[PDB]
RNA sequence: CGUCGUCAGCUCGUGCCGUGAGGUGUUGGGUUAAGUCCCGCAACGAGCGCAACCCCCGCCGUUAGUUGCCAGCGGUUCGGCCGGGCACUCUAACGGGACUGCCCGCGAAAGCGGGAGGAAGGAGGGGACGACGUCUGGUCAGCAUGGCCCUUACGGCCUG
């Protein structure tokens, strides 16, 4: 999550299979979600805030 | 003419219609001895009939869906019990004690996180 | 320990989402990202005003931003210059002609975010922490508020060792769903690190 | 259990023979959840018994059940960091449980290639009064009332 | 011969919107099929609670979309023109089909 | 058979010295019994209603009769001043006159106005209390 | 965030006892999953906890019938495929139902053992939910952040 690495993954890396995804909030590259574009931690944080519409705690 | 019962058991659902006649049972456009071939417990489904000394008058038309074979068997049993109770309301006086009118409510427990399957915990050694 | 967020616990019942819009899988992430940008911008801009909450809505390529502020006088100003330029800025951020709205919170002593913000400000002003917490709790309790509780994180008064201060008054039943508990967190950046101020306000039932 | 007394599970009677002990034996045979296969094995064994032995298979099976019913078990008691084999009188519940169990292991211990044959042979032999199961029961019995000296540790 | 497909995250507002759609359409003459509840679609997200380790934490979240259907028959000029005008709530999305 | 209050279940420690804390219970009882006779009880699912009913039953059982005290009494009547020693001590502490139906196993000093008689023998209690209540009624 | 631990505990107000630190409550008997209840008792209550409020499953009602369904009838290339209905299964909204509520015995009461009735019977099965606190517990490599350090390299591109 070095500023350089974040600013590097935002371009066309000469190939399609060189590009990857990062958390749009914290720049984490590990465990992001396609649907949200957030890492697991940011997903949990924003879900608790109530800032994700229709996202609620599950209990089945 | 027609007496209808539902019955449910562990994700299986049945629909049973009872009619007067010689007592031929059919399931999903097949025969009860054909649909359930080799399943020992199959006959158990027809137990609530012969309890009232039926199985000589009532033809059964059964449409069943969902779950596994045993599931349909128990669903059929409960359905038959319900249909018989509808036909002769006093049958409830004698079907209830033998445990036919109860809907068995035990279903699959959901898998829990941190466990292998819903109860079993991961092994740890060299404590 | 390790209590869970009192808002995320009650999202379905007794609380409402801050963001209220629908989007398919195609466009969910983009809308959420621009939503985060809007929230960040408004947090940065309207600090002094006494902001408590930001609400976002979408109908059809339309945005309806609603801002809850203790002093809307600060937000608007003379002839609505500030609000106008703010609308311009927000629209420049996202080409969707946002329709900004400003609401005044009744009795800003009943807003947990505001209470936390004020106590954080006091901490940054090198106030005594214990007295500040006691006064804040009393102030909240005087304005109805069937219960109140305020927590300050650690690293009190430049002491080497960190410690939690804690003070409550009344009923704060964190375990009951029909509690309508208002929660507010504020970060106080001080010369000797950072302090976390949490505030719970138990405001009626169901 | 420290409070409750673990109410005994009431099994469902068998369909073919209308018996609960038959169901218990069927369950005891059953492994890895394949009930149908176990019931097939049991019924095959029953028909083999009817073939090789004149009278009803149910009678022979029951006869074997009582012929492998012990009345004296040995219980390990930890006194002074030593194990004491106290004789005890097995409750009818435990009697039936141990009978069915021992019958199953004794059956499966046989060299016959097919399961049904092994079950039939074990049942027949236990009805006669000889075999692995009855031998094991006799060994268990004689283990008790031999440590009768050790019976004052009531446990 | 016109189909009204309603989607949304909140079922209260979705039900309310469907009620107004069907009511207004009914008032404009012809027959209404009626609000048809379709099976909801649920996405599940399982995330470790801890930010570093303890992979046995596993908070669960669900995002559920609800579905409706209205299916107006015999569309009037008034029915159609009065439709495509009513403003949707904050959440509800609508689709018009033939 | 008078406007007078009574306590005949159990003398709670602090009915007099801790009067306000018991007035809280009185207020709770009255508000509970008002709520039960209210058209607002359609909420609070059946189990909650059951809990409230249990609470009201207990409150009605213990603080029946005590409810009539708007303030501290101007006297007290005790059947046995040894069984009810706590009541007598509380009455002494607050400068309240004490009337008792004392018997052989009692200390006369702690009682201001004493009736030396029987505390068993239902007939004795009946006679004394009936006479006292009749005198109360007549002299009103 | 983990852990003791979903273990049942941690305290406060007024009153009372003690010269005082302090005690009482919160101890005792019974019972419970539980500081959950009953009785006794100078305590009477309350707050954070337990429980309940929320969700899923189990039974039944209504509202609704397409893309789901097919008992009766009419087609039928044998396909619910057609016309039909929407009865049944189902889908998803709102409610009902279970509370020792009703009888028998027992106990001072909490409650216990049987009995109907009921889909379910005494916590109906599962989940979310983790007290004051303990561990100089884990994470400066999710993020933020005080202090120290490098800033032609401890920064940044590229091939292997
Ligand atoms: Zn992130």
């Amino acid at each position: 999550a070095r500023k350089a690495l974040i600013e590097k993954a935002k371009r066309t890396p000469k190939f399609k299979v060189r590009a990857y995804t990062r958390c749009v909030r914290c720049g984490r590259a590990r465990s992001v979600y396609r649907f949200f574009g957030l890492c697991r931690i940011c997903l949990r944080e924003l879900a608790h805030k109530g800032q994700l519409p229709g996202v609620r705690k599950a209990s089945w | 003419e027609q007496y209808y019962g539902t019955g449910r058991r562990k994700e299986a659902v049945a629909r049973v219609f009872l009619r007067p006649g010689n007592g031929k049972v059919t399931v999903n456009g097949q025969d009860f001895n054909e649909y359930f071939q080799g399943l020992v417990r199959a006959v158990a489904a027809l137990e609530p009939l012969r309890a009232v000394d039926a199985l000589g008058h009532f033809d059964a038309y059964i449409t069943v869906r969902g779950g596994g074979k045993s599931g349909q068997i128990d669903a059929i049993k409960l359905g038959i019990a319900r249909a018989l109770v509808q036909y002769n309301p006093d049958y409830r006086a004698k079907l209830k004690p033998l445990g036919f009118l109860t809907r068995d409510a035990r279903v699959v427990e959901r898998k829990k996180y941190g466990k292998h399957k819903a109860r079993r915990a991961p092994q740890y050694s060299k404590r | 320990g390790n209590k869970i967020h009192p808002i995320g616990f009650r999202l379905g019942i007794t609380r409402d989402w801050e963001s209220r819009w629908y989007a398919g899988k195609k466009q969910y992430r983009h809308l959420l990202l621009e939503d985060q940008r809007i929230r960040g911008l408004l947090e940065k801009e309207l600090y002094s005003a006494g902001l408590a909450r930001v609400d976002i809505e979408r109908a059809a390529d339309n945005v309806a931003v609603t801002v809850h502020v203790a002093k809307p006088g600060v937000v608007i100003g003379r002839g609505g210059e500030r609000i106008r330029v703010l609308r311009e800025e927000l629209a420049k951020l996202t080409g969707k002609n946002v329709a900004l709205n400003v609401q005044e919170v009744q009795n800003p002593n009943l807003s947990a975010p505001l209470v936390a913000q004020r106590v954080a400000e006091q901490i940054e002003r090198r106030f005594a922490v214990r007295r500040a917490i006691k006064q804040a709790v009393q102030r909240v309790m005087e304005s109805g508020a069937k219960g109140a509780k305020v927590i300050v994180s650690g690293r009190i008064g430049g002491a080497e060792q960190a410690r939690t201060e804690w003070a409550a008054q009344g009923r704060v039943p964190l375990h009951t769903l029909r509690a309508n508990i208002d929660y507010g967190f504020a970060l106080a950046r001080t010369t000797y690190g950072v302090l976390g101020v949490k505030a719970y306000i138990f405001l009626g039932e169901v | 259990a420290r409070r409750r007394r673990a109410e005994v599970r009431q099994l469902q009677p068998d369909l073919v023979y209308g018996d609960v002990l038959v169901t218990a034996f069927i369950n005891k045979i059953m492994r890895d959840g394949k009930k149908n296969l176990a019931a097939r094995i049991f019924y095959d064994a029953c028909k083999i018994i009817q073939e090789k032995t004149g009278q009803e298979p149910l009678k022979v099976f029951k006869q074997a059940v009582e012929n492998v019913k012990p009345r004296m078990e040995v219980r390990s008691r930890r006194v002074g960091g030593a194990n004491y084999q106290v004789p005890m009188e097995v409750s009818p519940r435990r009697q039936q449980s141990l009978a069915l169990r021992w019958l199953v292991q004794a059956a499966n211990q046989r060299p016959e290639r097919r399961a049904a044959v092994r079950i039939a042979h074990e049942l027949m032999d236990a009805a006669e009064g000889k075999g692995g199961a009855v031998k094991k029961k006799e060994d268990v019995e004689r283990m008790a009332e031999a440590n009768r000296a050790y019976a004052h540790y009531r446990w | 011969k016109i189909r009204i497909k309603l989607r949304g995250f909140d079922h209260k507002t979705l039900d309310a919107s469907a009620q107004k759609i069907v009511e207004a359409a009914r008032r404009s003459g012809a027959q209404v099929s009626g609000p048809i509840p379709l099976p909801t679609r649920v996405r599940r997200f399982t995330v470790i609670r801890g930010p570093f380790k303890h992979k046995d934490s596993r908070e669960h979240f669900e995002l559920r979309t609800h579905n409706r259907l209205v299916d107006i028959i015999n569309p009037n000029r008034k029915t159609i023109e009065q439709l495509m005008t009513l403003d949707l709530p904050t959440g509800v999305e609508i689709e018009i089909k033939t | 058979r008078a406007g007078m209050p009574y306590v005949n279940q159990r003398w709670l420690g602090g009915m007099l010295t801790n009067f306000k804390t018991i007035s809280q219970r009185v207020h709770r009882l009255e508000e509970l019994e008002a709520l039960f006779a209210s058209p607002e009880i359609e909420e609070r699912p059946k189990k909650e209603q059951v809990r409230l009913k249990h609470e009201l039953e207990r409150l009605q059982k213990y603080l029946s009769g005590f409810r009539l005290l708007k303030r501290l009494p101007d006297a007290i009547f005790v059947v046995d001043p040894t069984k009810e020693a706590i009541a007598v001590r509380e009455a002494r502490k607050l400068f309240i006159p004490v009337i008792a139906l004392a018997d052989t196993d009692s200390d006369p000093d702690l009682v201001d106005y004493i009736i030396p008689g029987n505390d068993d023998a239902i007939r004795s209690i009946q006679l004394i209390l009936s006479r006292a209540v009749d005198l109360i009624i007549q002299a009103r």
